């Protein structure tokens, strides 16, 4: 577990692909479209919310 | 999808509050997984894994 | 259908895969969505087998 | 937060990425979801085909 959401994204970028992070799809789809373009949303969603 | 109630009905708000209670308790996702994947006659999971 | 049996008093509530639209919200009270969905694609399982 | 500034009169409406939950529906009137989402997975896509 990480302290804040900013620490969760930085942990996947420095894990050489050996660590995953679970979060909401809206925040996940936005990080995929921001530099250095090193994240990717894989698979569908787990729950239904809005 | 949603549950429809007549306008001004006494069950309008109590049912709306009950739907959110089932979504957070995992009941809605449990029923979704019941009549889709549990009781599903999915043969591709056994014909494609030989 | 089911929306008519609520405005006309022939039913007290309707629990079914009823699409939440604007034209239906003006006559009925819709609850929160218990199942999110959207337009998807359906194809045949490619054997290949080519 | 934003839900507090609505029950306490410090704001008339709150337009923001606010999670529609049951504990918040009991004090506020939540509109229909304008953006469906859910828990997803984030991984660094390799970038390893050296």
């Amino acid at each position: 577990f990480v302290r804040t959401t900013a620490e969760g994204v930085a942990r996947v970028r420095k894990s050489k692909g050996k660590y995953a992070y679970l979060l909401e799809s809206t925040m996940n789809e936005y990080i995929e479209q921001r530099k250095p373009c090193d994240t990717m949303k894989v698979g569908g969603n787990l729950d239904s919310k809005g | 999808y949603g549950i429809a109630t007549p306008k001004g009905s006494s069950l309008g708000t109590p049912v709306n509050l009950a739907v959110l209670k089932l979504s957070e308790q995992g009941v809605l996702d449990k029923l979704k997984n019941k009549w889709w994947y549990d009781k599903g006659e999915c043969g591709a999971k056994d014909s494609g894994s030989k | 259908g089911m929306v008519g049996e609520l405005v006309y008093g022939k039913a007290d509530i309707a629990i079914a895969p009823l699409t939440i639209t604007l034209v239906r919200e003006e006559v009925i009270d819709f609850s929160k969505p218990f199942m999110s969905l959207g337009i998807s694609i359906m194809i045949k399982k490619p054997q290949k087998s080519k």
